[PDB]
RNA sequence: AAUU
DNA sequence: TATAATCGAGCCGGGA
DNA sequence: CTCCCGGCAAATTGT
């Protein structure tokens, strides 16, 4: 309302400028509502759709990225490296601006291990803390597939 | 150890422990530093070759890895893995877009310029385009990210009563309130340390809320009220077409003092 | 309409019309005084009922809205004088 | 191409948990709170900061940020300070670290491996307001409550308990975020049960029931006119785009006037009239002007009793109802004599 | 859906 | 707050 | 080529 803060303290123009200490409301002419803007404060940035989707794409045109390539990584399809800190994947080292896979990305960066299931009753071959080849043979059925220290989950009889 | 003091194994006399038929093998790609006395990396730590594990500095790492304290076997394990920057979304796009020396850029695209091939030189010059079009404005590439979204002011999405008490209201308010629901949900997501897959769901949730802010449909299926199949008016709607902003109240108006009738 | 008292609609063609016999006060009449300009269209009224002729119109109200709309996009639209120096519109109701 | 799609596919990529291993990450959460309570303890550190500090190792440096709660910024600085003062204490003392650190660890695997229970909770609750992807975020953070809470001795399987508070974060979101007007979850409880009755009531009744019947089964406290105003309040707005019949080609909020801003016809009225009032009270001496703005509001808006404006001439309760009466006499003197006034009361 |  | 529950359901032109 | 997005007359009325 004109000049009307919203508890009421000050209601008319000899106030014009104030700010009701109680509600907060500033006493001008109510039009204001029309031309003062608001924002919003995103956790994370996003993406302006218009400058990603407009062909050819803005972004995409800057920084030398396809359609599809931007696609997967704002919709979070893919990642892509800002810093490889020495990687390698593959044999080959990891590149800046590479886009990697959720499997890529974890194999990266927590490393790569199976957890290979026991037949019931089934007792091991090899002994806990035992370093261990690929092709090796676990269990009578069970085979491990990458080289790396076997580690016991949960022994059943001690 | 067990739920209750019954069922424990405790040691009856001296002996030593072998265990068997265990539930599944691990096989982990790592390496294990056995240690005598105190370690001083924390489990969950990164690590390089040389690093300082346990034992006052005797015992150090061989490989690239992430710390695993083990207090039963009494052995630091190391995972193989990096501590390589990979990022997704509109964070990634927001820092590669910071990270340009458009400067530096031009002087690339322009020796660009001079490659034989036609294709070469055309896609050079798109490029160059974009990479002018901000060098001679002014405008900073990582402004095509928000972080900041703005308001439009509320007489513009109005809440208002119709004539017999109901309420009528702007399809924007609904497409804000999806935003802000979302939004807050990831600070709270992230202040209780949620995983990454649910956090990377919320983040990608949010994305999809401000598209369809600005201009919904554009990108994947349109947001709708609920029980109707009207795609919500976002504000690239409002602008344009025959019954946009600019053909409808800007282009032509209803006017003042005119009248109709036959003739 | 007429069930709501409307006036006419004085669209794109209608303006055409209006520029092809170079009437630009006719025109700019239709776009401000006879329409969305609020500020022009309550002087216009008070100076026929006082008998002093129409003043000359301000800003129309859906260019205002127009602006704002392209903020809400996160786009700066600026009007600025021969100078380059920014004009503004909403008359500091709009900077803190 | 898919938000749903592509989420499914991510949960699939966490393999569900044995019941041992269930059991082995409910207790190590269980241990690592009680490492995180030692630590408190030891230090004098708040237990909060304490699992801040390790939960922020334990996600890595991706994960940095300022916690609400906390009356310190979280910030790399802090939390090397913290974690390094936690890596100074005695060998015995610093094994809670490590308990801590692995309790972290295995929350977030506890987590990540029930959150196929929430999908399948969430999509019973479709259709009610909030979008299947809206419903499993809400549902996930219950089941994040679930594991906090969760009490690994009572030999229960985690599904049991998790359910109950998926199930409860689900229905506090819809209560709390399907409505345009947002409305308080327990008023939300009772339209829905107003719902049930009447449908209840149709269905034996074979018609719509009135608002009578329903307030009778509603049993007591509940007349027809409470039943009305509550089914007024559960009114939804409509949206202002909504297309009108024919060609799309008109708008709703097109056929609304706005009943707030002055018509040129009512601020020409509203503005000659401010000017005539003030003509006439010029003509007043300015201590019986002044009185008479107070008393009808013309000066800060509000009608000041007589004993106020008594305070501000520092007179007397009956000499400032005098003056008014003699100010408005020879105001209607004036007034009887110039016909100026008149034609504003319509 | 009408009128021109 | 504790049985257990664990992956959804129109034709047309122009430009990358 | 194929696909993906942008266009596709005006004013008026009526339930
Ligand atoms: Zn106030």
């Amino acid at each position: 309302k004109d000049y009307e803060c919203a508890c009421g303290k000050y209601k008319r123009q000899r106030f014009e400028g104030k700010v009701c200490e109680r509600c907060g409301v500033e006493v001008t002419k109510s039009i204001v509502r029309r031309y003062r803007m608001g924002h919003i404060e995103l956790a994370t940035p996003a993406a302006h759709i218009w400058f990603v989707k407009d062909v050819p794409s803005k972004i995409g045109t800057l920084l030398d990225l396809s359609a599809t390539e931007l696609e997967q990584v704002l919709y979070f399809s893919k990642y892509i490296v800002l810093d490889p800190k020495g990687a390698i994947l593959n044999g080959v080292p990891v590149e800046k601006r590479q886009l990697l896979t959720d499997e890529e990305y974890r194999e990266l960066r927590y490393g790569k291990q199976e957890t290979y299931p026991l037949p019931p009753g089934v007792d091991a071959l090899v002994k806990d803390g035992e370093e261990v080849v690929k092709g090796q043979e676990l269990a009578p059925g069970v085979v491990s597939r990458l080289d790396g220290v076997a580690l016991y989950r949960f022994p059943r009889r001690v | 150890a067990a739920i209750d003091p019954e069922e424990e194994v405790i040691a009856e006399a001296e002996g030593v422990v072998h265990l068997h038929e265990p539930a599944s093998i691990l096989v982990v790609k790592a390496r294990v530093y056995p240690f005598e006395d105190d370690v001083e990396v924390s489990t969950g730590d990164r690590v390089a070759p040389g690093d300082v594990l346990a034992d006052g500095g005797k015992v150090k790492s061989d490989v690239y890895g992430r710390v695993e304290v083990d207090l039963v076997r009494n052995v630091v394990r190391v995972v193989e893995s990096y501590d390589i920057d990979a990022r997704m979304g509109a964070e990634a796009i927001q820092q590669l877009l910071k990270e340009l020396d458009l400067e530096a850029l031009e002087k690339e695209l322009l020796e660009e310029m001079k490659h034989p091939s036609r294709a070469r030189r055309a896609k050079a010059r798109k490029r160059l385009e974009v990479v002018r079009a901000f060098l001679d404005s002014g405008n900073r590439p990582e402004w095509m990210i928000l972080e900041a979204v703005p308001v439009l002011p509320p007489d513009l999405r109005p809440m208002v009563q119709v004539d017999g008490g109901r309420f009528a209201t702007s399809d924007l308010n609904d497409l804000y309130r999806r935003l802000i629901n979302r939004n807050n949900r990831l600070k709270k997501l992230l202040a209780q340390g949620a995983p990454e897959i649910i956090i990377r769901n919320e983040k990608r949730m949010l994305q999809e809320a401000v598209d369809a802010l600005l201009d919904n449909g554009r990108r994947g299926a349109p947001v709708t009220n609920p029980g109707s199949d009207r795609p919500l008016r976002s504000l690239t709607d409002i602008l344009s077409g025959k019954q946009g902003r600019f053909r409808q109240n800007l282009l032509g108006k209803r006017v003042d003092y005119s009248g109709r009738s036959v003739i | 309409g007429k069930a709501q008292f409307g006036g006419q609609r004085f669209g794109e063609m209608e303006v055409w019309a209006l520029e092809a016999y170079g009437a630009a006060h006719t025109l700019q009449e239709m776009l401000t005084l006879k329409s969305d300009d609020i500020e022009g269209r309550n002087a216009a009224y008070e100076a026929i009922i006082k008998g002093e002729d129409v003043p000359e119109p301000s800003v129309p109200e859906s260019f205002r809205v127009l602006v704002k709309e392209l903020q809400a996009l996160a786009l700066d639209v600026q009007t600025l004088d021969e100078k380059d120096n920014p004009v503004d519109i909403f008359e500091g109701l709009a900077s803190k | 191409s898919d938000p749903v799609r592509q989420y499914l596919h991510e949960i699939g990529q966490v393999p569900l948990l044995t019941l041992e291993e269930e059991v082995e990450l409910a207790r190590k959460v269980e241990e690592g709170m009680e490492a995180i309570k030692k630590l408190s303890e030891i230090t004098g550190l708040d237990p909060d900061l304490i699992r801040e500090v390790v939960r922020a190792k334990i996600l890595g440096s991706a994960r940095v940020r300022h916690i609400p709660g906390l009356k310190e910024t979280l910030d790399p600085k802090t939390v090397e300070e913290i974690d390094q003062k936690l890596k100074s204490l005695p060998k015995e003392h610093k094994r809670y670290l490590h308990i801590a650190r692995e309790g972290e660890a295995a929350r977030q695997h506890l987590i990540e491996a029930n959150l196929r229970l929430v999908v399948s909770i969430a999509k019973k609750y479709t259709g009610r307001g909030l979008s299947f992807l809206d419903l499993i975020q809400e549902g996930n953070q219950g089941l994040i409550r679930a594991v906090e809470k969760f009490e690994y001795k009572r030999r229960f399987k985690f599904s049991t308990y998790a359910t109950w508070w998926i199930r409860q974060a689900i229905n506090r979101a819809i209560a709390d975020q399907a409505r345009t007007i947002r409305i308080p979850v327990h008023m939300v409880e009772t339209i829905n049960k107003l719902s049930r009755t009447a449908r209840q009531l149709q269905q034996e009744l074979g018609r719509e029931p009135t608002y009578e019947e329903i307030a009778e089964a509603m049993g007591p406290g509940w007349d027809a006119k409470r039943v009305e105003e509550t089914l007024k309040i559960a009114q939804e707005p409509v949206s202002l785009e909504t297309p009108i019949g024919d060609e799309k080609d008109s708008f709703y909020g097109d056929f609304i006037p706005d009943e707030h801003l002055p018509s040129p016809v009512d601020a020409a009225t509203q503005s000659l009239l401010s000017e005539e009032l003030e003509k006439a009270l010029s003509k007043l001496s300015e201590r019986e002007a002044m009185v008479l703005k107070l008393r009808k509001g013309l000066i800060d808006g509000r009608e000041h009793t007589l004993e106020e404006v008594g305070a501000f001439f520092g007179v007397t309760r009956e000499r400032i109802r005098q003056i008014e009466n003699k100010a408005l006499r020879k105001l209607k003197y004036h007034e009887s004599r110039t016909r100026k006034l008149r034609d504003f009361l319509d």
